[PDB]
């Protein structure tokens, strides 16, 4: 009947606990050795600048309130007694909608060791903004951020750190790369401390480097490019007595180029700058009209 | 009366009931066999690269604190006391956006027996992911998942497996997709290995066949026939300068 | 808070030394313990770290097999063992644990290992 | 220890369902926010998106403790046992606050009975943009926000010196436009219920020119 | 295995003027990067933990300045105790200390 | 003091009070003034047949249980009050997606009166449906309303009406459309006949005219444009056989 | 004092009460009476294969538990009183996303009779399944089915059953067709027992026979598809002294009935076989192609 002894510790344990105070409030500053484990990085929608990225959030400090001493060392206990108790609020500095799953029952866990080391795991789907400079479009890289800090507690009161060597505390699955169109390179974490109006609070930072694949790109507008003006320079071989074929040629090739860059133009976020695949087309624009226009001087 | 006797039962049984405490909490592992009825399998999105499928998603243990021995009948109870009860943290690895149905209460069934063991049912719609190779597209036969991992309990703790083991899952003969074709299904048992332990999971996985049908009536056969039509332009006499000229730019351009 | 370490050894080529790090003031549960070499004018040096909640150990590429670190809760000490040592391993061997920004703030006073005959 | 008897003592004998000086005088609130990026100003709904850190702070004679300890500090636990005022944005076609991890809310109460009342809002704000000019117009659309349900003889609203603070205004995700300023505003509207005290932020926003330039022109 | 090249490797300089140490990390490594001061006979003490935050005990002419890869440990009013070696070490990765620089007098 | 008289009174009326039942469970019924404050008409859809309004949705009634006279100034609680007092069932029949919306609290008005009148005010947004007769589009005038009808309650319970009977609703010459006009609005009071009672009903039904100046530059002009650039045809002389057939055709194919 | 005579029956009503046990739960079966009163049929999806529909779901059983004698017969209560007594679990077998309304309060009614006899009324939006064979588009006729039952009680403690006359069960209203392209005919309802891994359940069927509209599909595909054939046609007239001519008819047709077969489609869901309007597009394309083969022969 080790239910009803489990029960007794369990009862003790909250028994007299207050969850709006954290560990350690007169004489120590809480220490949250946090760490993450990416099951799958989301698409990256160039559209909204955004990424989603799939990940089991593991938090870790110290509660000397929730110390007990019975026949298990480790109690792995249900995700409602984390409800009970005190634990911290991280939020994500730039995560616009993150959902915590509830698939069948809270996708959370607590383990409360026999020394009072506390751990508490949630998976989460963070849908984080990821500044992009599109100035070298489609052959860009981007390293989009994901910064989590503390929501009501300074830095006095609470700092974070990596749990492993900070190399090593952000792992990616293998198999867990929902990237069609990017290519991740690598990670890279840091900390830092960021001012504000209500006090100074301690904010992890971690990048993921990323690398956009060309091979859609080349072969919707470059081939289609590069054909349009080959098609246009072959009005110069036709003989000038046909006027409307060459007439024909020119005035279609201009038209495809237009549709063309349109085309191109779409796919991109509404930027106020010319990238180079803009580039690229502007030159072949120029090199259709003055096909065009050599064949009306002849 | 009876009502008073299953009334009085029911609450001997859930009073002085921990619900925080798995069952054999000091003990082995409880097992937990799972059972899934696919009721469909809605749309297969290569954008998205996902696909929904609505299941009976059925699981049964044994808790020996549920157990009675005065009344001999299987006991179905009102679904919200599945929230007295303790069930397993059961989670779907690879979804991205599921729901049990709520109406016009919330699909599920508690169903317990006088030994302690318990059955227990929900009505789901997982948006699994599915990462497609389309390189042979639309030639091509998919294959993706549907993980069921054990989120807080370890392998020391909590024991997957199907019930039947090959009759587990069913309706699978009766699923109609209006493009792929299920070719075949396997269920499979595995003990996956993360930092914080080793966690039990079951994996349903199909076979897609995708049918070429629509694709041989939208896009080859304009193609084709584009070719063909651009095949006329040798008939024509070359001293015709517009009209081949015609030809081949509408052809290029279509 | 202090750390204590081992004496100095002097021993013969040839055989196992075992320096001891007694930890005051602190749990080592709590932190890692990183073990240091130092040659006489010279930069430091890593051997390896251990956890002492669990006993993952690491260690420097060329100090695998040749050192190896175990812990001991109830006394609270780090121990590094020198399995094979040559005459050339002539070093001061600190004991640190890590501090705040994964930095080693506090140190040990080092056991100056002596090999000769 | 003993801010567990600070906290026990201040919530015996509290209703949250009376605003502090019910019957004496209005409650006045200072208003702050934090604007981190002001989002998409997509013309076709009339809308723009906006991510601020908005801060209230009242007084509340109710929560006066006298200890050693001059403030206290706590998380989203105790926000629903005190009074909080009812502030909504009027413009607002669509607003949600933040829960993940926790959420995202910070309660201050110090010594004298100074609240402070914190919380991170997300709020797809309305402005009818007059599309003339296109695309070499300029707009310049608001931000509005009231109590609810308490008319101007029970709250009143009211900014500080420095209360409005753009962030980096590089990272912010406005493509056609450009941040040129802003400006606050205090009036009262009347309504069916009462007399109001509403408050406004103007962006400033200029519509660079670029994209149309080389779509259509 | 990143590697710390530490400039530079002995200066010799007066009382009361300003001088400055370089650590350049061969690889990335944030902000984790720690300046140590060895005094002779004694063992190292952690001056600078992170970049650019002075240690509990550490006086004020003590200054970081971190980046990816570059970092500098700045002294100003330069006292007579202050003759002792100066390791920088990284821990992004496992522990790389560099080589010291043996501060004089002169 | 004023805050411990106003505590005690309010402590006095939600004490001993029961939500089962409606105010005069027994006699006649209650009475509920219902007011509307229409902030915009955002999308008017005519592929999903529906329209999007957000609204100040205020209704007022007289509860003689929370009736005090100790104090003379009108009482505005918080609104999670609510949830404890008596309100409607008012529900509004063609709607498809409405919320309250919920920042920074849930927006909605509980302010009570010394006499017993009871002020319950919410911000809704609905996407209420009404089917459109494209038959002359686009020089068409679509009648959209929105149906306000009490659930649980017959006649015989409760009354609806509006509070001033042509100043219930306003804000609506201050609603700009982008491409209809709001022409006017009628306020009708009817009971509606169903299997299980007779239920009150009002409604609102706007008369939005469509506008022409988008149609007229956008696809009347280029047809006769392209018209003429099929009449200019003519002027060409009739052995020119390449030209004619070409002008004509793409005239067709536009 | 009439409020507080009606408490104490309500309350006097609820004690003692468990609602986690069905009436008669070891003596009887309970017997579900329902109704359907459909007031929108919504819009049909081709793509989707769905329907909406927008019901006022009444049911009614009988409770023993429940008897009161009082100075009314029966109590209209309020919806919240719902969720303190047993309820049937009713759900859609074939329902993808249905929502049960609660604007502005939850829609929903209870009146409790004096001989325990309860009536319990929901207002809500069921998004039901309806596979459809469209190898007769756009000519099809398809019969959308509405199938609710139980779920957790089997044909041994819950059976349903429809409270009038069959026939005269669910009624639809007058205006109420929210129907752009579909004609709703009529409604055909039925009774049956089916067996899941569970058990053996009541399952109450309601057929919706639909009949598609041909006007907009005519407009759109058929008069374009014969104006195109016939403008194919125009071309024999034509001289057989002018290539350019026809050769442009022809070229023009061809890629005009290409561009009309693919819009069209678009239209529909992508099955794979072959519908009623794609061999209209086919011969019609076969048409076209034999004037410009012709052509070429000439
Ligand atoms: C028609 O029907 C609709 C469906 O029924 C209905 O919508 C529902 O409305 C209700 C009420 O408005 C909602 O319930 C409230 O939700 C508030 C926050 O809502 C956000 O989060 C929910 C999800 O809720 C989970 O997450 C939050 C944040 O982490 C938790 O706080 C919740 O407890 C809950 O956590 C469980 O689930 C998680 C998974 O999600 C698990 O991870 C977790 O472990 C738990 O298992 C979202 O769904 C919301 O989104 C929806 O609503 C917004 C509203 O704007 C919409 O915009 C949006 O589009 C969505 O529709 C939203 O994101 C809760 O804060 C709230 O609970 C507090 O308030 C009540 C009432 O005051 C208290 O009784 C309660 O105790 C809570 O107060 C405690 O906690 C707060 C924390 O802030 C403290 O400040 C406070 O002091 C108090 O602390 C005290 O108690 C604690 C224990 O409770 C204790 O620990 C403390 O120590 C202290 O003693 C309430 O749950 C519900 O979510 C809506 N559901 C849906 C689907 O929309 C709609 O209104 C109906 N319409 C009409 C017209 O009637
Ligand atoms: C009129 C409209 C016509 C529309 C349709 C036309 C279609 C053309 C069809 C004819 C046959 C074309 C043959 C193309 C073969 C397939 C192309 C696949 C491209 C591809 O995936 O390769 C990428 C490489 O891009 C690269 O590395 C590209 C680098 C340079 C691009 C090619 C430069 C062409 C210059 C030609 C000069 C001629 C001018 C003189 C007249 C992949 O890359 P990944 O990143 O995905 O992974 C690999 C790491 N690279
Ligand atoms: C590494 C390359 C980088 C270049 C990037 C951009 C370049 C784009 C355009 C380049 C196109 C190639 C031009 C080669 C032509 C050389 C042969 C010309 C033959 C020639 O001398 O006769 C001229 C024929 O006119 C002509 O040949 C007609 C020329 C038309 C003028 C240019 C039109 C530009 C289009 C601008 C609008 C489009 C902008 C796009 C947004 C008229 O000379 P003559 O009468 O003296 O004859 C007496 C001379 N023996
Ligand atoms: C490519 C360029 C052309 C595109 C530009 C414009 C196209 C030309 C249009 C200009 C003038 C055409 C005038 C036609 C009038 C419009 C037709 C309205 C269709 C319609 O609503 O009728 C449906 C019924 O049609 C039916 O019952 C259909 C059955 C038969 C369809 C007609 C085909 C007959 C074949 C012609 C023989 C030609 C022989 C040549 C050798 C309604 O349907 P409902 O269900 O709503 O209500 C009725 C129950 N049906
Ligand atoms: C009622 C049921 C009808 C349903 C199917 C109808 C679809 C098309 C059928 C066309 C029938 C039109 C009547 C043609 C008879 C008059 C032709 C005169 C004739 O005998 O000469 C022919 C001239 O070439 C020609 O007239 C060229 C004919 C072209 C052959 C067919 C090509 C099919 C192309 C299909 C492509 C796409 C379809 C599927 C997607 C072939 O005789 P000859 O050349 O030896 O001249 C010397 C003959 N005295
Ligand atoms: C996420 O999933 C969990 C578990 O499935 C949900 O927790 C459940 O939440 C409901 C509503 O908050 C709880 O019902 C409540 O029970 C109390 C009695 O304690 C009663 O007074 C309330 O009126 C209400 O009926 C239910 O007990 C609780 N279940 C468990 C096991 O904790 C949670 O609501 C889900 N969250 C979302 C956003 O779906
Ligand atoms: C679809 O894809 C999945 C994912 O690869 C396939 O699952 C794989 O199925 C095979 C055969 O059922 C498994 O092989 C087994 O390996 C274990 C390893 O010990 C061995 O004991 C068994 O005798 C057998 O050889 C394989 O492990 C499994 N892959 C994973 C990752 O679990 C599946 O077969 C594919 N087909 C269908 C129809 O879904
Ligand atoms: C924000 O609002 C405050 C208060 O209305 C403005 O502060 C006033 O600024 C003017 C001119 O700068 C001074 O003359 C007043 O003395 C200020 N009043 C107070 C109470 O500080 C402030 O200018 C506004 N910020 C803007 C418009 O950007
Ligand atoms: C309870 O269920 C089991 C298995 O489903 C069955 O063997 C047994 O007969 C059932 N009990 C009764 C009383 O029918
Ligand atoms: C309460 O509201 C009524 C509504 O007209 C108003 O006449 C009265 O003055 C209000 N009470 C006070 C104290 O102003």
């Amino acid at each position: 009947d080790n239910t009803t002894v489990f029960t007794r510790i369990l009862d003790r344990l909250l028994d007299g606990y207050d969850n709006r105070l954290r560990p350690g409030l007169g004489e120590r500053v809480t220490e949250v050795k946090t760490d993450i484990f990416v099951t799958s990085f989301g698409p990256v929608s160039d559209h909204d600048m955004e990424y989603t990225i799939d990940v089991f959030f593991r938090q870790s400090w110290k509660d000397e309130r929730l110390k007990f001493k019975g026949p298990m060392t480790v109690l792995r206990l249900n995700n409602l007694m984390a409800s009970k108790i005190w634990t911290p609020d991280t939020f994500f500095h730039n995560g616009k909608k993150s959902v915590a799953h509830n698939m069948t029952m809270p996708n959370k866990l607590l383990r409360i060791t026999e020394d009072g080391t506390l751990l508490y795991t949630m998976r989460l789907t963070v849908r984080a903004e990821c500044p992009m400079h599109l100035e070298d479009f489609p052959m860009d890289a981007h390293a989009c951020p994901l910064k989590f800090g503390s929501y009501a507690y300074t830095r006095a009161e609470v700092v974070y750190e990596w749990t492993r060597e900070p190399a090593r505390s952000v792992v990616v699955a293998e198999d867990g790369s929902r990237l069609n169109q990017y290519d991740l390179l690598g990670q890279t974490v840091d900390s830092g401390i960021v001012q504000s109006s209500t006090g100074e609070y301690v904010v992890m930072t971690t990048h993921f480097h990323l690398k956009r694949k060309i091979g859609y790109f080349v072969i919707q507008t470059y081939l289609p490019c590069i054909m349009t003006v080959i098609l246009s320079q072959v009005s110069f071989w036709l003989n000038r007595e046909s006027v409307p074929a060459r007439t024909v040629f020119g005035v279609t090739t201009v038209l495809t180029m237009t549709t063309l860059s349109i085309s191109a133009r779409n796919s991109l976020p509404k930027v106020a700058y010319a990238t180079a695949m803009d580039w690229f087309i502007a030159v072949c624009y120029a090199f259709v009209f003055s096909a065009l226009i050599e064949f009306a001087t002849v | 009366s009876n009502m008073s006797l299953v009334k009085e039962t029911v609450d001997r049984l859930l009073k002085g009931y921990d619900i925080r405490l798995r069952p054999d909490f000091g003990g082995p592992p409880v097992a937990v066999g799972m059972n899934i009825d696919i009721a469909s399998i809605d749309m297969v999105s290569e954008v998205n690269m996902d696909y929904t499928l609505t299941m009976y998603f059925q699981q049964a243990w044994r808790d020996k604190r549920l157990s009675y021995n005065v009344i001999p009948l299987n006991l179905t109870l009102d679904n919200r006391v599945a929230d007295q009860l303790w069930v397993p943290d059961t989670y779907f690895l690879n979804d991205k956006k599921s729901f049990v149905h709520g109406v016009t209460v919330k699909n599920r069934m508690i169903r317990l027996h006088p030994d302690g063991t318990v059955l227990y049912g929900l009505r789901i719609t997982t948006t699994a992911a599915c990462m497609m190779d389309l390189r042979r597209y639309p030639l091509d036969e998919q294959n993706c998942t549907l993980e069921i991992e054990s989120y807080g309990y370890t392998t020391d703790d909590i024991e997957f497996y199907w019930r039947g083991d090959d009759n587990a899952v069913t309706g699978v003969t009766k699923i109609e997709l209006p493009q792929f074709s299920i070719v075949d299904y396997k269920l499979i048992t595995k003990k996956v290995v993360f930092s914080t332990g080793s966690y039990p999971r079951l994996s349903l996985s199909f076979k897609l066949k995708r049918n070429i049908g629509y694709f041989i009536l939208q896009t080859y056969m304009p193609s084709i026939l584009i070719t063909i039509l651009s095949w006329v332009s040798f008939w024509i006499n070359y001293d015709a300068s517009a009209a081949r000229v015609a030809l081949g730019i509408t052809t290029v351009l279509t | 808070v202090q750390l204590q370490q081992s004496g100095a050894e002097l021993v013969k080529p040839g055989a196992s030394v075992k320096l001891s790090c007694t930890a005051s003031g602190f749990n080592i549960k709590d932190t890692y313990m990183y073990w240091v070499k130092q040659r006489p004018e010279q930069g430091l040096e890593w051997i390896g770290r251990i956890d002492p909640a669990n006993g993952d150990t690491k260690y420097d590429p060329k100090f695998q097999g040749k050192a190896t670190i175990t812990t001991d809760t109830f006394s609270n000490t780090a121990y590094l063992q020198l399995s094979s040592l040559t005459s050339e391993d002539t070093a001061v061997y600190y004991c640190a644990r890590k501090g705040l920004r994964w930095a080693m703030d506090y140190w040990g006073q080092g056991t100056s290992v002596t090999v000769s005959t | 220890g003993d801010v567990t008897v600070i906290l026990n003592n201040l919530l015996e004998g509290y209703d949250n369902k009376l605003r502090p000086d019910i019957g004496v005088k209005p409650t006045l609130i200072h208003t702050d926010m934090y604007v981190n990026s002001i989002g998409p100003v997509n013309a076709i709904n009339m809308e723009y998106t906006i991510d601020i850190f908005f801060a209230q702070t009242w007084y509340d004679r109710r929560l006066k403790f006298n200890s050693t300890i001059k403030v206290l500090r706590l998380n989203s636990n105790m926000v629903g046992k005190i009074w909080i005022p009812d502030t909504f944005f009027r413009n607002s076609k669509k607003a949600d606050a933040h829960w993940i991890t926790t959420p995202n809310r910070m309660l201050r109460i110090w010594n004298d009975g100074r609240v402070l009342y914190t919380l991170r809002l997300t709020i797809d704000a309305e402005c009818q943009l007059q599309l003339h000019n296109f695309p070499m117009d300029e707009h310049s659309c608001p931000l509005e926000f009231s109590s609810y349900g308490y008319p101007r003889e029970e709250i009143v609203y009211q900014w500080k010196r420095s209360s409005v603070e753009v962030g980096d205004t590089r990272s912010w995700r406005l493509y056609q436009f450009s941040f040129v300023g802003l400006r606050n505003t205090t009036e009262v509207v009347k309504t069916t219920s009462g007399d109001y005290v509403v408050m406004s932020v103007y962006f400033d926003l200029s519509r660079r020119m670029g994209y149309f330039t080389i779509q259509t022109y | 295995n990143i590697v710390m090249t530490q400039s530079p490797k002995s200066m010799s300089m007066s009382v009361g003027e300003r001088v400055t140490l370089s650590c350049k990390a061969s690889e990335y490594v944030g902000t984790y990067v720690s300046w140590y001061q060895q005094k002779p006979e004694q063992s190292p003490k952690l001056l600078i933990y992170g970049a650019s935050n002075r240690y509990t005990g550490v006086p004020d002419r003590f200054t970081g300045s971190g980046s990816a890869t570059d970092f500098t440990l700045t002294i100003g009013s330069v006292q007579a105790e202050d003759l002792a070696d100066y390791h920088c070490g990284q821990s992004y990765s496992y522990p790389t200390f560099g080589a010291g620089t043996k501060l004089e007098l002169k």
